[PDB]
């Protein structure tokens, strides 16, 4: 039994392993999520592969229940075990209280796990941050984020990953009410977002939506070029 | 209208300055002489008067006298030694032993005593000159200023309140804290206010090449310190001049330790420096040797910590008074935003926050310019910050 | 022949030397530790034999050394590096001290604070005979020291040296004298003329020289 304290206090009141783990988040690939009034949509950027092999295994967007989708950033290995324990927990809610899980409840589970996981012995903290999107029962779409310290935190839209503060500046500099008027207009907002942060708007995008009553749906790379094409068309006539 | 008329009449008189200043004689730029119109009074008299009667009078060093008779023993730089004599122009009083004297080349006899050798690399660290830092500028640590100042200057400015009470005031004091806290800056105020010889020493200057070479610099330093009436000796970064004796196996760092031991012996043991006050300053005091930490050498042990809130606000009033700002800002919010910070960091927030006003086109900085300074200097440069492993002084 | 004092550096080691210098009408002769260290070679050696030459001349004479560890560092075998000249001067301190052609004409008083640094060839039995230690004062000597240095000050008879020495452990003569001077200053801070007990009580706190950090939340 490797009984040793790891997370100790700094002489000025800081947790060095925590704030290094947030840097390991800060070098991860950029993922952006927004919410619509009727259809939520999110997508990771920087697929960054050799573009000559497989890819379904690198999909950084998973579901937890029918109504709960989830993406993340940071290092890949620590994420999926949190995904597994979250799936066991959200199944165990249904083994208990009969309704599906609320996104606020499952995010309190994740952040509550992560905090005591920093409080424990002999453990480096997790080096991931996640965006958790769910349209709950009675159709109130919302989302949250997860700090590596474990502070669940609601948003109307957010963006984490390498080069995310400028993307957040674009989102506050661009988010209106009528931006969430049409669903494809919201997708045009997200593709407008990633595009001006992920530079070359090729096949690096990986978007996935939910119409608040369905499962998740990932568009094939045809509406990527279609929506990017009409985006460059609208910017082309705008210029 | 007289465009060329002021031009050429300006130009021929600006040239005609030089056209008769060659007739003065200022020309033939030298290799180390002097101007022709100066020494013109050593022209016929002292040319034959400071030269033709005046000797060379080579300077020497006395070994000893002997009884009942003058019959001195001389010593010179390379040559032999002699039995020599006074002149009639000198008394036999001030020809004490171990003294340099001026000696003619033929009879080899003594003309005038000389001041001793000073090794002028020690003379280089006499300050000769004062900085401008006022105790107004050292705000936030007023009781440290007072508790220091009563040791430094009150016996020197008033040597009667200690005599008529019947106490000897303490003679040694060190200053220590985290870096950038205002230690060196605090010493500059002392060098501002005082009047005696302020002989600074930076500890890394004493690392010499030869063996025991630094110890002679210590000895000469305390000798010319003893020559004066009252004197102030400043020390800085004395961790380099000694931490502690730890030696084992292959003897390492010994040469520093001999110099540190010579510093100990010059501080205490067999006749005190008397009217000589010392002043040390370090970053980490933990490494220092306890015999150096003994009082009688290091009587006062002034702490420099971080300011609580009000010292910080006072420091904002110091570094922020002399810049064009928005009038209705508050500093108390900023001192709420800086829990653990130095006056150097506060100054960098001020001098950066002005540059934010210089960014676009304004003349007076704003509260949100200050907010752009705080997250950058504190929270963007927070990766290094230099403080926490120095809070424990390790 | 040849005594050695040692101990913690505040117990008073120079004080006996200047005491005996005030007592005997002998040719006292002082030294420093690194005074026998020269830039050239052999000059400290010739300096040692000059010292015992003049001390050999004055027949009533005792010799003193302060801070012997500046030269008496224990020898060691090492290639590639290492001082040697200090070991030269130490070796003529050994032989010129004792060995070939000895005498009983000079007497040796040596002083250090640390012992384990020393080459045991100078701690043999006959070079340095009486190795005496200086302990820290028990309680009554702590009352006695501040009783001594409290002589030349205006002192009201409020003081309790048993109370002060009992509430002050772990001090030396330097720190106990430092209580006397700081109590000698705080009375001038309040402008008083004589000394009271609480002045000493604050001088205790200043000599202890604690770091203040916001600690009232106990008990
Ligand atoms: N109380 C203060 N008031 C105003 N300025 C301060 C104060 N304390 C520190 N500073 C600023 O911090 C800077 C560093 O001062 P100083 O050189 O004395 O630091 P220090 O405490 O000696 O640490 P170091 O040894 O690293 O220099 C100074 O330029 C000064 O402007
Ligand atoms: N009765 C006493 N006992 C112990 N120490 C004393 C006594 N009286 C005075 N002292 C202090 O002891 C100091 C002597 O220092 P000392 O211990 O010889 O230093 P070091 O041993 O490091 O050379 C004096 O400065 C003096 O203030
Ligand atoms: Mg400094
Ligand atoms: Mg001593």
């Amino acid at each position: 039994s490797y009984d040793r304290a790891i997370t100790v206090f700094s002489p000025d009141g800081h947790l060095f392993q925590v704030e290094y783990a947030q840097e390991a988040v800060k070098k991860g690939s950029t993922a952006v999520g927004v919410r619509g009034r009727d259809i939520v949509v999110l997508g990771v950027e920087k697929k960054s592969v050799a573009k000559l092999q497989d890819e379904r295994t690198v999909r950084k967007i998973c579901a937890l229940d029918d109504n709960v989708c989830m993406a993340f950033a940071g290092l890949t290995a620590d994420a999926r075990i949190v995904i597994n324990r979250a799936r066991v927990e959200c199944q165990s809610h249904r083994l208990t209280v009969e309704d599906p899980v609320t996104v606020e409840y499952i995010t309190r589970y994740i952040a509550s796990l992560k905090q005591r996981y920093t409080q424990s012995n002999g453990r480096r903290p997790f080096g991931i941050s996640a965006l958790i999107v769910g349209f709950d029962f009675d159709g109130t779409p919302r989302l949250y984020q997860t700090d590596p310290s474990g502070t669940y935190h609601a948003w109307k839209a957010n963006a984490i990953g390498r080069g995310a503060k400028s993307v957040r500046e674009f989102l506050e500099k661009n988010y209106t009410d009528e931006a969430i008027e049409t669903d494809d207009l919201t997708i045009k907002l997200v593709i407008k977002a990633l595009l001006e942060v992920v530079q070359s708007g090729g096949k690096n995008i990986e978007l996935a939506v939910m119409r608040r009553d369905q499962s998740l749906k990932i568009l094939n790379p045809e509406e990527i070029e279609k929506y990017v094409a009409e985006i460059e068309k609208e910017k082309e006539e705008n210029e | 209208t007289y465009s060329r008329q002021i031009k050429q009449v300006e130009d021929d008189i600006q040239q005609l300055l030089k056209k008769i200043n060659e007739l003065t004689g200022i020309k033939e730029s030298d290799t180390g002489l002097a101007p022709p119109a100066l020494w013109d009074l050593a022209a016929d008299k002292q040319t034959l008067q400071s030269e033709q009667p005046l000797q060379v009078a080579r300077c020497t060093k006395i070994i000893n006298a002997d009884s009942e008779d003058p019959k001195y023993i001389i010593n010179v730089k390379q040559f032999a030694k002699f039995v020599v004599d006074l002149s009639d122009q000198v008394a036999p009083t001030d020809i004490e032993e171990g003294m340099r004297v001026g000696v003619d080349r033929n009879k080899y006899q003594i003309h005038i005593p000389l001041p001793p050798k000073i090794d002028p690399t020690v003379t280089m660290m006499q300050v000769e000159e004062k900085p401008d830092v006022t105790y107004s500028d050292v705000g936030g640590c007023k009781e440290q200023i007072e508790k220091l100042r009563e040791v430094v200057e009150t016996p020197l400015l008033h040597p009667e309140r200690f005599v008529n009470l019947g106490i000897e005031p303490p003679k040694g004091v060190l200053l220590f804290g985290p870096p950038g806290t205002g230690k060196t800056l605090c010493a500059r105020a002392v060098a501002n206010r005082t009047d005696a010889c302020f002989i600074r020493v930076i500890g890394s200057e004493l690392v010499q090449k030869y063996v025991g070479e630094g110890a002679r610099m210590v000895r000469e330093l305390f000798e010319m310190a003893r020559t004066k009436k009252a004197c102030l000796i400043f020390f800085d970064e004395i961790d380099a001049i000694g931490g502690a004796r730890f030696d084992d196996g292959a003897g390492g760092d010994n040469e520093v330790q001999r110099t540190m031991l010579e510093l100990i012996n010059q501080l205490d043991g067999f006749d005190p420096r008397g009217n000589i006050k010392v002043l040390m300053a370090t970053n980490r005091p933990d490494t220092l040797d306890p015999a150096l930490m003994r009082p009688g050498r290091l009587d006062r042990k002034i702490e420099f910590s971080l300011p609580d809130l009000e010292g910080r606000t006072h420091i904002f009033k110091i570094h922020a008074r002399s810049m064009s700002v928005e009038r209705d800002i508050r500093f108390e919010l900023l001192a709420r935003l800086c829990p653990n910070s130095t006056g150097a960091e506060i100054r960098s927030v001020c001098t950066e926050a002005g540059m934010f006003a210089i960014r676009a086109r304004r003349k007076i900085a704003t509260e949100k310019d200050f907010l752009e300074a705080v997250n950058k200097v504190i929270k963007s440069y927070a990766k290094f910050s230099a403080t926490p492993r120095y809070m424990t002084y390790n | 022949k040849g005594v050695l004092m040692y101990g913690p550096p505040g117990t008073g080691k120079t004080l006996l030397a200047r005491a005996c210098a005030a007592q005997t009408k002998a040719t006292f002769l002082k030294l420093a530790g690194p005074q026998l260290v020269q830039m050239f070679i052999g000059d400290g050696a010739k300096l040692v034999r000059d010292a015992f030459a003049l001390a050999k001349e004055k027949a009533p004479s005792i010799i003193f050394i302060d801070e012997l560890d500046a030269i008496g560092t224990k020898r060691f075998d090492s290639e590639k590096a290492g001082d040697r000249e200090v070991q030269r001067t130490m070796l003529e301190l050994l032989n010129q001290l004792d060995g070939f052609q000895p005498n009983t004409q000079v007497k040796v008083i040596a002083a250090t604070n640390r012992v384990d640094i020393l080459d045991p060839a100078l701690l043999r039995s006959g070079r340095l005979d009486r190795k005496i230690e200086f302990p820290m004062p028990n309680e009554e000597a702590r009352a006695r020291i501040m009783q001594i240095h409290s002589r030349k000050m205006n002192v009201s008879p409020d003081v309790n040296y048993e109370e002060l020495a009992r509430c002050t452990d772990d001090f030396n003569g330097a720190q106990c004298k430092a209580v006397c001077v700081e109590a000698g200053m705080i009375a001038l801070r309040r402008g008083a003329t004589e000394l009271t007990h609480e002045d000493y009580m604050e001088g205790i706190l200043e000599v202890q020289a604690k770091k203040k950090a916001n600690l009232q939340y106990y008990a």
